[PDB]
Formats: structure tokens, C-alpha cells, sequence
């Protein structure tokens, strides 16, 4: 992923003020809300009909969890980012099938929320530091599809 | 299709906005300029720096004309007609572009509207962007 | 909004497949898997090796399908409407998804069509294929 | 670009069978016919409006002669793709002011004309292999970007 070593000293120092299990959770269950050509592969989550009841799905806080738990086990991997995803795209490629495309539906949905939390906090030349490193997630983690 | 849900929503989520049009707008532009760098090949003239008062002028005129989407939202097609031309053959702006600020357009909600953004309206505000970015493009071919 | 220039077009164009819709969706298929590799993830349970009948059989749907856009072209949102729904309530295919295969059902037109795809034509059946790539997701939100 | 040293014995050899005279300029013609957002640049070129008159205001059948002389010039580059192409992104960028994307609007007409040029010669493994190099060529085409 391309990265400044400056604007990263603004991409990954306000993460740490993040939460990656409402926030990593808040982030999925809104991307079933709002996108939700997503909602084909969580079919076995009880129910996601409701709004309330897509942002308070206990398994559906409970992936949001995790998801981000590798997202915030890789902001600190941004020169091998397309590695360290890897067998996690290898995977979502046989096994779930998860299409390239959903992982960047997410990626914005995940810097639609962080400004959400952060409010003016987000400013205009950190957003744009961000979006790289979610439009860069994206790929690394589409990148092992044959 | 749009419901009642996401016009009466935005009716009241957009409503926080009113005055806020002119800064929500001309920084909301800025976002899109700073993240995705071929939203600034349409702005030559411009200036994709700080306050500059041709985006915080231009702030005024997107933002300013999504109220009369919103409050004409009962029928956009006719609600601003002449913007959904002065694009396709005055200024096209492509398609693809439009989502590229029709997704920048929510952060200045999602972060000076907190409160108000909710999951909710992040589909309600999303749709009614998602539709306004499509009746300009209504006349394109 | 759609000229009854591609409405005419497309109905001799498109006309000039009719028995050609068993391969000619067959086979569009197997350009969209082996082009863009993230529309086989859709297809698990089939086969994404050459002449299966899987494909081979859902050529005849795909297009069989939309030879009945075609025609019912003069109202398509009620052409096949019982489509525009078992998408997305069935089986959703993902909006950009149906780009992926909204641009390489040109190719088997393109190719087995050569004095028929004409540059016009391609506007008139980009335009036919523009929309029934959006007919669908009409019930998508 | 990532290409293979296998498909490339067949996206490389069946180009020199195409005519970036007309061909590529067909290519471009069709551009301003189909997609009609590409006008915005070639205003100054007479006119474009009927499509019979798109496939030759003379200019239009001028500039698709040397739109590919590079493509053409790079077809034999496709290792440092991103590289030969450059001083032509960086000036698209803040001369012409050409949107990236129009780039790629571009790239698919033009396989969409090479199909169109050789019928059944195009086979279903040989698309996936160009697919590759115009989906590339416009990424290098659009990596100048400030
Ligand atoms: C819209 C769907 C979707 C998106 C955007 C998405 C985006 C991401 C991103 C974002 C760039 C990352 C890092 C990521 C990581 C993972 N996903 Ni995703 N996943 C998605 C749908 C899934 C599904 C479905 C599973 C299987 C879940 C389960 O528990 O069954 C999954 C499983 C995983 C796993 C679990 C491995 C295992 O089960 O062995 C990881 C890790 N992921 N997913
Ligand atoms: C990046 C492409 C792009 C998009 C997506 C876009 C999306 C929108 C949307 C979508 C929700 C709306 C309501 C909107 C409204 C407007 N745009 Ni847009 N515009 C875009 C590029 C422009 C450009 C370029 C101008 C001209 C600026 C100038 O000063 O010349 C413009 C000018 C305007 C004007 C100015 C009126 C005038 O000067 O006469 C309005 C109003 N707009 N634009
Ligand atoms: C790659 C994603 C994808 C796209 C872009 C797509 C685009 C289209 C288009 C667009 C021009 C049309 C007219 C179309 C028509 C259909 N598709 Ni699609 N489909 C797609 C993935 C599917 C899948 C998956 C199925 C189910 C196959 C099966 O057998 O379960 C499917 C099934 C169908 C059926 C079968 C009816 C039934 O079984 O009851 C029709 C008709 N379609 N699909
Ligand atoms: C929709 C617009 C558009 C597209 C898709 C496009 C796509 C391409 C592609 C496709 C991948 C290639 C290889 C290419 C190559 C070139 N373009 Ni493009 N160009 C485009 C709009 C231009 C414009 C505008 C100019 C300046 C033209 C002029 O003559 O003023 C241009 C000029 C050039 C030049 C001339 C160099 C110079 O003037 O010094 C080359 C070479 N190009 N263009």
C-alpha cells in the first residue's frame, strides 16, 4: 500500500483510539443495513431484518469483532499489507466465496463510522490517508482470486 | 424506490444541516479532492487548497442545491431539471464520479452530524444520494 | 431514457441471435469467469470448465430471458418483473457485478455478430443492456 | 502487469494483425459514440454529433491513429507498463485535464473492437489475457495523478 511517512502518523494514531469490537461490529452490521447485497453470506445469523436488529445481531457484533481484529492486526503491516491478508484471501475465495468487491463496500462503511466516533477529529487531509489504506486493504485481500 | 422512511428521515436529518449548507458542502468537496484524486481534474481552474473560496464558494452551490432535491424530493426528475442538463451538455461530470463524493457527501454527516447519522439514516441519507447522482444523469444517452 | 433508435435497433440486432441464445449466453458466461475471476464465486455448486452444462444450460436463461426483455422492452419493469425480484429476496448478483457480464455479452454480439454490431448498435445495445442490468435491482433497497 | 508467459504467445500475436490506423481510431470513434463522456475533450473537432459522423470527423479518426501507436508502443513493454506510459499520465493529468477513468472506458471498447475486428479468432481464453493489458495499461495511465 502506498503511504506517507507523514499522513501515517495521522492514519494509525487515532486507531489506537478506536474500538475494534462495537466499532469493527458497528461497521459490518451497518454495511448489512445500508449495503446489503452482503447479507447472502450471514444467512445463518438468526435475524437481520430490522435495522435495530442488524446493528444488535449478537454473532453479527461478534464478526464485526474479529474483521477488524486482523484490519487492526495489519495498520501496522502497510509495507506487506497484500501478505499479511493473504490466507485470508485465499479463503474467502473456496470456502465462503466472498466477492472482491464486498471487502470495499466495508472499507467504506468503516470510514463512514470512524468519522462517525470521531467527528471533527476527522479531518479533510486524513480521511484521504485512510481511504488508502481501505481501498489497499480491499485489494490485498482480493488479490489471491484465481 | 425510494419510502417515506428514508424521505421523512432525511427530511430531518438534512434538516439539522440548513445554515451549515455553505460549510458542509465547501468541505465536503475537500474530502473528495484529498481522498480520490481524479475528482480535481474537473476543478483545473480552482484550487484544490484550504478555503479556497471557489470550493467554499462551490460549497454553496452543491450543497445549496441538494436542499431543493430534498425538499423537492417529492419529484426530483422535476425538481432541478436544468442542473440534471447544465451537466450532459453543458459540463459532464461521469457517472462514476459522482459516486466518488456521493460517498464523501455522508462523512460531513457521519462526523458533523453525529447524533443524527444514524444507521438508519446512513441508508436513508445514502439513497436519496443515491438517486440524486442518478437524475442528473438522466439525460447522458 | 431510452430512443426507440436502440429500441428498433436492438430488436434487429439482437433479433439476428434468436436460435444463437443457447450459445451466445453459454458461451458469454464462460468470458465473464475466464476475464473478471469474481463472478465464479457466484457459481460454486456449477462449473467454470468449458461446455458444462451448467453454464451451457444457464445460456439458455440468461439470454432466453432476455429475449423477452427485447421484446417486452416497450415495459420491461413489468416484462419480467418476477426477475427484478427473485434477485434480490432469492439470490442477490451485486449491482456492479452485473457490469461484469453487462460488457461481455457485447463480445459474443460483437464477435458473432460482425456486420450487425455496428457502432451505433453498440451505443443501442450497451443502452438495452444498461438498463436490464438496472430492472433488476430495482427492488434492491 | 501481471501477465502470464503463456496467454501473452496470444495477446501479443494476433496484434500485429490490427491497424492502429483505423482500427484505433475506430476505437475512439465508437468511444464518442457509445460512451459520450469522452466529448467533453474533443469539442474542438468539428462534429461528433451523428454516429456516422463520429466514425469520422477527420480528427477523430487522427487521434485514435496515434492513441495506439502507443498502445501499440507499449504492447512490448508490458514488464515496465506503468513506467512508458508515464511522462503521457502526467500530462493528461494537468494539460488535458483527462479523467483516469476515461482511460479505461477506452480499454474495453478496444477489446470490443478487436472482437469485433477477428470474430471466432477471439477465443474465450484470449479476452481474459487483454482484458489484462488494457484493464493495466490504463492503470499506468492514471498512476501520475497529484
Ligand atoms: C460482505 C461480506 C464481507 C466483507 C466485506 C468481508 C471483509 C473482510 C475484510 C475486509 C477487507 C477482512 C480483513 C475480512 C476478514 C475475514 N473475513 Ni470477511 N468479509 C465478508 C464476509 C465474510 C464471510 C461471509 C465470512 C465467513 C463468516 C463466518 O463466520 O461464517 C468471512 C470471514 C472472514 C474471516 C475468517 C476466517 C475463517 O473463517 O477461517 C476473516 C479473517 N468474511 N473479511
Ligand atoms: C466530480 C464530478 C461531479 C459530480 C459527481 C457532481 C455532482 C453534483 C451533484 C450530485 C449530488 C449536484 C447536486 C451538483 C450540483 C452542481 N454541480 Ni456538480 N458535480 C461534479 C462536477 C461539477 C463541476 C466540474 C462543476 C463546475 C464547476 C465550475 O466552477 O465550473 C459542477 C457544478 C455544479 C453546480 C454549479 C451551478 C453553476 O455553476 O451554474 C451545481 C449546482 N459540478 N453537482
Ligand atoms: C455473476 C453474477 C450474476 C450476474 C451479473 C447475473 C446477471 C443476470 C442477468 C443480467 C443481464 C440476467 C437477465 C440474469 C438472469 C438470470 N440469472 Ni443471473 N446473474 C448472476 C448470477 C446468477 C446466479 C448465481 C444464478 C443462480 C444459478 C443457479 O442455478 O442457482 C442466476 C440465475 C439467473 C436466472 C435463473 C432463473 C431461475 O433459476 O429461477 C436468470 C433468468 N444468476 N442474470
Ligand atoms: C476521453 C479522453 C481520452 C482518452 C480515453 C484517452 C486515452 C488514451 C490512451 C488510452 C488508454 C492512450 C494510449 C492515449 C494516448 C495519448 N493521448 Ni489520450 N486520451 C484521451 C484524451 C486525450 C486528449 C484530450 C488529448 C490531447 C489531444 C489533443 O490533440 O489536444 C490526448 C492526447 C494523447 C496523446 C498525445 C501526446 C501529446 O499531445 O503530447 C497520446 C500519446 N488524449 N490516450
Amino acid at each position: 500500500v502506498h503511504l506517507t511517512p507523514e499522513e501515517k502518523s495521522a492514519v494509525t494514531a487515532l486507531w489506537g483510539k478506536v474500538n475494534v469490537d462495537e466499532v469493527g461490529g458497528e461497521a459490518l452490521g451497518r454495511l448489512l443495513v445500508v449495503y446489503p447485497w452482503t447479507q447472502r453470506f450471514f444467512e445463518s445469523f438468526g435475524d437481520l431484518s430490522t435495522p435495530d436488529a442488524v446493528m444488535g445481531n449478537p454473532k453479527v457484533k461478534a464478526h464485526g469483532k474479529k474483521v477488524l481484529g486482523a484490519f487492526s492486526d495489519g495498520l501496522a503491516h502497510l509495507d506487506n499489507l497484500k501478505g499479511t491478508f493473504a490466507t485470508l484471501s485465499e479463503l474467502h475465495c473456496d470456502k465462503l466465496h466472498v466477492d472482491p468487491e464486498n471487502f470495499r463496500l466495508l472499507g467504506n462503511v468503516l470510514v463512514c463510522v470512524l468519522a462517525h466516533h470521531f467527528g471533527k477529529e476527522f479531518t479533510p487531509p486524513v480521511q484521504a490517508a485512510y481511504q488508502k489504506v481501505v481501498a489497499g486493504v480491499a485489494n490485498a485481500l482480493a488479490h489471491k482470486y484465481h | 424506490v425510494l419510502s417515506p422512511a428514508d424521505k421523512t428521515n432525511v427530511k430531518a436529518a438534512w434538516g439539522k444541516v440548513g445554515a451549515h449548507a455553505g460549510e458542509y458542502g465547501a468541505e465536503a468537496l475537500e474530502r473528495m479532492f484529498l481522498s480520490f484524486p481524479t475528482t480535481k481534474t474537473y476543478f483545473p481552474h480552482f484550487d484544490l487548497s484550504h478555503g479556497s473560496a471557489q470550493v467554499k464558494g462551490h460549497g454553496k452551490k452543491v450543497a445549496d442545491a441538494l436542499t431543493n432535491a430534498v425538499a423537492h424530493v417529492d419529484d426530483m426528475p422535476n425538481a432541478l431539471s436544468a442542473l440534471s442538463d447544465l451537466h450532459a451538455h453543458k459540463l459532464r461530470v461521469d457517472p462514476v464520479n459522482f459516486k466518488l463524493l456521493s460517498h464523501c457527501l455522508l462523512v460531513t454527516l457521519a462526523a458533523h452530524l453525529p447524533a443524527e447519522f444514524t444507521p438508519a439514516v446512513h441508508a436513508s441519507l445514502d439513497k436519496f444520494l443515491a438517486s440524486v447522482s442518478t437524475v442528473l444523469t438522466s439525460k447522458y444517452r
